């Protein structure tokens, strides 16, 4: 695995996003999370499985928020 | 205005400045003897020093009563004051109906006479269209939406390039 | 449109454009559309068909046209 | 021989003609002021139209017009704010008293003209002994209410107010101006409170000193309080509510003063419940809560609703560095009650935002059973502008109204909070401020 | 006299694009 | 009909204010 | 390089907001008039309507070309091949069928109006700029 | 009806239709009605979207209520116009323009490592005549260092840029040092007051110049529209304006059930009332029940 977040993790965030990330392995697989730092993310995490990527970051949440808002106000 | 005003009967006007309305007051120790007249009328009332302090208790709070908007009436007023500057140079047009007689018809070249009659027709077109003043109120509605969308800004209604530039120096030349 | 097309092929197949020279049949048929009455095009647009009360009126109107060459 | 609507129609026809100069406008406005014409607004509107239209201006016509605009209580921001052209073009040509009336009128309306207040402050500090102290209070009122935080004019005024004996109305104006600036310099305020020894001739001025000493949170002076209880028919309801508010904030408990003040403002609300601003109804709830004087049945619940309305509206229009400060102080309450991780402090500050009883929203509301400790952040907008930098009177106002609903408000100001090193110091500071008001937590 | 209603926001902070002075005074003088 | 008000006549007329309100009324329950 | 799958089969914006506009091979407008307002995405590879989804071609499609409208007439729902050699009048037959629908749309009721789509594949970009100029100054 | 986020933004509003809705809500509250709860919900993106679409409903009747100072003499009507826009922004929930656009800069550049992405991501809020002049100076110091100029402040690879960017800022026409000294502050109030009184002269120069540029562009647009309009004959003018008015009426009459459509046709009827009321007494104006 590769979990790359904004700031370095403390103990409860690790146990939380490990429980969040084990809902993405398609068995009883034993995730071997790697930790990296990227402050271009503003919180959240992005998981790099080298086969798939689930981007739970808040920078992408802001980007999809703004894309949905600019999508919806032009239909109204 | 504020809720508390501190003006009245202390360094007030003791005389009027025009010729059209006559004011004289006798500021005594407590009160004032105000007696005013404007042409055909007389008015002599009594105010105290605490009678003008009660005057600013409820505010008048004037407001424009506009046909469409105060903004739209300002744009229409500018269009009217521009139509005035075009109409002033249609007021300086030389009188061509002094040359409508048959003395000037038959001395003149036929093409120059047809040009002179076209010039008179053109002045009538320009003068019929500069005095269509019912069209200015719909001309002002084409300046209104683009201006109102420029004021409907995500930053501030009153933002411009110079304030944003000064804030960019303050944001940039301070640390990070 | 469709009605000025079918009046022109009418005037070409009902013999009205015989003895007109071949060089200005392309030039005669503007007269066959302009000089023929503009309200006979409305009936053939509204009916969609040459009625018996219209061929006898249209071929009366294809005779009051001034064709070139002739 | 004495027909005042006849002279009203003749000055209506004076300002309805097409080439009226500024002097006829000035004299018509002055005649409308001296005649107390508040029922007819259209005539005042004609005078203001011709005041904005007129172009030539000398000193005396401009100052008579501006004096009439103040004293009549008429407001039209476009006309008054466009009179800053004749003001700033004639500023050396104005007399000391004329400059005082000009800057007082252009400040009291709210004209944002920094050239005018800078070129007026330079005149007041250039010729300071040349000015009567009432003119000093007038320019202080103008530069304070014009949005200029002028320290130089305030100190040069305070030296004069220490040097010269001033009038009661002059003192009330300087108190109102210093409270709008938010100064609370004691060496000026106690020098200005020796001028309320004659009695106050206008209860507008005693009400304004009441409000200024309440917002600066100084004292209940008893030469102002009995003057307010003796002349509480002199005041409009919006003036009397600021009187009662500034009496409650400054530590007065005179129940008959608040009774005579609420006798002004209650039949206005039964006369029209929309007649006052929601700011003034919140100030009425503050004054009815701190001094504890009673309101009628339909009025007390009404101002109880409107206090929550005004405080919640000030929460929605938060200064966005007060939002950052409330976020930092709420994280300090999270670390203070024990949370060493980021999801812990996140779910704590998501939990401290319980609602108020009146419909409002409290940002940091901590509940342990029945005892409730609220934390209140005070950024800089509610801080005093001076070096001691204590919170203003509205801080203790909101604290005392929240304390009458079951809270123990722990005021955490930002002049001390953002001086602190890091989150451990901030957490123990907030816990100290919580234990100082209720050690149960 | 009336205008179409618009609901959009100006995201930029730009120069207000001063338009070109038309030739009508010089053309009418001609 | 005649002599409406002052507070009814102070309204600017063809401002948006309700197309903005229509967008914010159709938008916020859709984006929550 | 990294390739991400979008999850979606190839689709284009359809609707009445495409009327008037010049798009590229997938939807995106190339005329410089901003985004396509009032439009909706749908797949480009749709199964054609089967037997029960049709009816017989009976309404006429007028091209305005009398060599076509007399001798080889065209109904609505009919596909007609314009085949020819290099510079014959192939586009000119098809441009005349589009311009003629503008002349008929002003005269028919709103239900029987024909909305035209010209797909320009492999042409010059200035060849299709000459057609947008022709469809503008005719009004088609 | 208002939704209580509607009415908290309209308490400090002073336009007409906001104030009558506030007064009707308070007269509902006085007659035995409770306030509803305030939503302590709608996390930060929805809260920002709501305050964005609620500031516009305070700004939009306020922009239409501000008379433009078109064709005026002196800078005092321009200062009236700019102070009215300032007051409208303060009533709608904005801060000072300086604070607000600085907040926009700091919001758009929380991810910024280099000065290149600073000068490329705040391009929509800085003028092109200043962004290009800072881009060429960033390139001039980048040619010196041959390493990317980073957004650090303490790194003097940034400071070699910033000492020339201050020269660009003073060559634009704006005093950068009094701005930096204002937003840096001081300890003693007497020495920070003398630099706040210089910052406010710059600030008044800047917002008066921005309002004056907007007013001159509106004057140029009005004069261009008029000179294009005075070239037509009158029947063309009448049929163009009547056709546009008829289309804009039918676009609001095909809207049935929308609130803006009923408000549109009610304002059309109020304009027709204004015309009838000045036709009844043209020397007195419209009839105002005072
Ligand atoms: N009906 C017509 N009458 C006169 N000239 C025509 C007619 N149709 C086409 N032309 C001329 O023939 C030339 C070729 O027409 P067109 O562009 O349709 O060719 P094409 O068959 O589309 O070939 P290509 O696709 O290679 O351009 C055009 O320049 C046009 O001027
Ligand atoms: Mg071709």
């Amino acid at each position: 695995c590769t979990v790359i977040t904004a700031e370095p993790l403390d103990k409860l965030e690790r146990v939380e996003l490990t429980k969040k990330a084990e809902k993405f392995v398609d068995a009883g697989f034993k995730l071997v999370m790697q930790e990296k730092i990227d402050k271009k993310l503003l919180g959240g995490f992005v998981i790099e499985f080298s086969d798939r990527r689930v981007d739970m970051s808040t920078a992408k949440k802001v980007e999809e928020f703004n894309n949905f808002v600019n999508k919806l106000v032009l239909s109204i | 205005l504020t809720t508390f005003t501190f003006s009245g009967l202390q360094d007030a006007p003791v005389a009027a400045l025009s010729g059209s309305i006559k004011l004289n007051v006798a500021a005594k120790a407590g009160k004032a003897e105000v007696t005013v007249a404007a042409g055909a009328a007389k008015a002599a009332t009594q105010v105290s020093a605490a009678a003008l302090r009660k005057l600013s208790g409820s505010k008048i709070s004037l407001a424009e009563v506009a046909r469409i908007s105060v903004l739209h009436s300002s744009i229409q007023n500018y269009l009217l004051s521009l139509s005035n500057e075009r109409y002033q140079l249609l007021s300086q047009w030389p009188d061509f109906t002094t040359m409508y007689g048959k003395d000037f018809y038959y001395r003149a070249h036929p093409e120059d006479l047809k040009k002179f009659y076209d010039a008179a027709d053109e002045y009538y077109k320009l003068y019929e269209t500069v005095t269509e003043f019912d069209s200015l109120s719909a001309l002002a509605s084409q300046v209104v939406p683009n201006y109102a969308a420029r004021r409907r800004s995500t930053v501030h209604p009153a933002i411009g390039s110079t304030v944003a530039d000064g804030a960019f120096t303050n944001f940039l030349l301070s640390k990070q | 449109p469709i009605e000025r097309q079918t009046v022109a092929v009418y005037a070409a197949t009902k013999g009205f454009l015989d003895k007109v020279r071949v060089q200005d049949i392309v030039a005669a048929e503007e007269a066959v559309i302009s000089q023929v009455n503009p309200a006979v095009f409305k009936i053939l647009k509204a009916n969609g068909k040459i009625t018996p009360a219209l061929d006898a009126h249209l071929k009366a109107e294809l005779r009051k046209v001034k064709l070139p060459g002739a | 021989e004495n027909d005042v609507p006849a002279i009203l129609k003749e000055i209506d026809s004076l300002v309805s003609r097409e080439a009226v100069s500024a002097k006829e406008v000035s004299d018509a406005a002055v005649a409308l002021t001296y005649l107390q014409v508040k029922a007819n607004r259209r005539l005042w509107g004609k005078v203001l139209e011709k005041a904005g239209a007129a172009q030539d201006y000398d000193a005396a016509s401009l100052t008579n017009l501006l004096w009439a605009i103040n004293t009549g209580g008429v407001e039209h921001f476009k006309t008054v704010a466009e009179l800053a052209g004749p003001a700033v073009s004639l500023l050396p040509s104005l007399s000391p008293v004329q400059l005082s009336i000009v800057v007082e009128a252009l400040g009291g309306a709210g004209v944002k003209n920094y050239e005018l207040y800078n070129k007026a402050s330079a005149v007041v500090v250039s010729k300071i002994g040349e000015f009567k102290p009432a003119e000093i209070a007038r320019v202080l009122y103008g530069v304070a209410f014009g949005g200029v935080n002028d320290v130089a004019l305030a100190k040069a005024a305070g030296k004069v107010f220490a040097s010269t004996e001033v009038d009661s109305r002059t003192a009330a104006q300087a108190l109102y101006a210093l409270a709008k600036l938010g100064r609370a310099d004691k060496a000026t305020v106690d020098a200005l409170l020796k001028s309320f020894k004659k009695g106050t001739e206008s209860a507008s001025d005693a009400a304004a000193a009441s409000f200024a000493l309440g917002s600066l949170s100084f004292k209940a002076e008893k030469a102002i309080v009995d003057a307010l209880k003796a002349s509480a028919g002199d005041l409009a309801p919006a003036q009397a509510v600021e009187a009662a508010y500034g009496l409650a904030l400054s530590g007065a408990t005179d129940a008959e003063a608040f009774k005579a003040l609420f006798g002004v403002v209650a039949p206005a609300i039964e006369k029209a419940p929309d007649a006052l601003e929601v700011s003034s109804l919140a100030q009425l709830h503050v004054a009815s809560t701190i001094s504890g004087a009673k309101l009628p049945a339909a009025v007390g619940s009404f101002v109880a609703k409107a206090f929550g309305l005004a405080a919640d509206a000030a929460r929605l229009k938060r200064s966005s560095a007060e939002s950052a400060l409330v976020a930092d102080v709420a994280a300090a309450t999270a670390v203070a009650f024990g949370a060493q991780y980021r999801p812990e402090v996140a779910s704590a500050v998501a939990s401290y935002v319980k609602t108020a009883p009146d419909g409002s929203v409290l940002d940091i509301a901590i509940t342990k059973g029945d005892a409730k400790v609220l934390v209140q952040a005070v950024p800089s907008s509610l801080l005093t502008s001076t070096t001691p930098a204590k919170p203003l009177g509205h801080v203790a106002a909101y604290s005392k109204v929240r304390e009458a609903q079951g809270y123990a408000v722990a005021v955490v100001p930002a002049n001390e909070f953002e001086a602190l090193p890091d989150q451990k110091a901030k957490a123990q500071y907030v816990l100290a401020a919580i234990k100082k008001v209720a050690p149960s937590f | 006299y009336l205008a179409p209603l618009r609901s959009d926001f100006t995201e930029e902070i730009t120069a207000p694009k001063v338009a070109s002075a038309s030739n009508l005074v010089n053309e009418w003088n001609n | 009909a005649d002599a409406k008000a002052l507070d009814e006549l102070r309204k600017p007329k063809f401002s948006s204010k309700y197309l903005i309100q229509h967008v914010s009324q159709k938008l916020i329950p859709a984006v929550k | 390089d990294l390739v991400y799958r979008t999850g979606q089969i190839v689709n284009v914006p359809i609707g009445p907001g495409t009327l008037g506009r010049v798009t590229d091979g997938l939807g995106q407008p190339i005329d410089g008039k901003g985004p396509l307002t009032n439009v909706r995405s749908s797949l480009v590879e749709v199964k054609a309507p089967g037997i029960i989804a049709r009816q017989s071609v009976r309404e006429p499609l007028f091209t305005g070309v009398k060599a076509v409208d007399a001798l080889v007439p065209i109904g609505r729902g009919q596909r007609e091949l314009i085949i020819g050699d290099r510079q014959t009048g192939k586009t000119a037959v098809a441009i005349d069928a589009i311009i003629h629908q503008k002349n008929c749309n002003e005269q028919v009721p709103k239900a029987q109006r024909v909305y035209c789509v010209y797909v320009a594949v492999g042409q010059k970009r200035s060849t299709v700029a000459q057609l947008v100029k022709l469809f503008t100054q005719t009004g088609a | 009806a208002v939704s209580k986020k509607e009415v908290l933004y309209f308490l400090s509003s002073k336009d007409a239709e906001s104030s009558t809705a506030v007064k009707s809500y308070l007269k509902s509250l006085y007659a035995g009605a409770q306030v509803e709860a305030t939503e302590t919900d709608a996390s930060e993106l929805i809260a920002q979207l709501e305050k964005k679409y609620l500031s516009a409903q305070v700004v939009e009747p306020g922009v239409h209520n501000i008379a433009l100072p078109l064709g005026e003499s002196g800078s005092a009507p321009v200062k009236r116009y700019a102070a009215e826009l300032f007051n409208l922004g303060a009533q709608a929930g904005f801060e000072c323009p300086f604070i607000e656009v600085s907040k926009k800069f700091g919001q758009e550049t929380a991810t910024s490592e280099t000065v290149k992405d600073v000068l490329n991501k705040t391009k929509s809020y800085v003028s092109a005549d200043y962004n290009a002049a800072l881009n060429e100076v960033l390139s001039s110091v980048e040619a010196e260092i041959n390493g990317p100029v980073l957004f650090d402040g303490k790194t003097e690879g940034f400071k070699k840029f910033a000492a020339k960017a201050k020269a660009v800022a003073v060559s634009r026409g704006l005093p950068a040092d009094t701005i930096l000294a204002y937003c840096a502050g001081s300890a003693n109030e007497d020495a920070a007051d003398k630099v706040s009184k210089e910052f406010f002269t710059w600030f008044e120069s800047a917002y008066t110049a921005d309002a004056a540029a907007e007013v001159k562009a509106i004057e140029a647009e009005a004069a261009s529209i008029l000179d294009r309009h005075l070239a037509k004959p009158v029947a063309q003018i009448r049929k163009e304006q009547a056709s546009a008015y008829a289309s804009l009426l039918k676009r609001a009459e095909t809207a049935k059930g929308a609130k803006w459509a009923e408000k549109y046709l009610e304002d059309v009827k109020a304009v027709q009332w204004f015309d009838a009321s000045v036709a009844e007494a043209p020397a007195s104006g419209p009839k105002v029940a005072a």
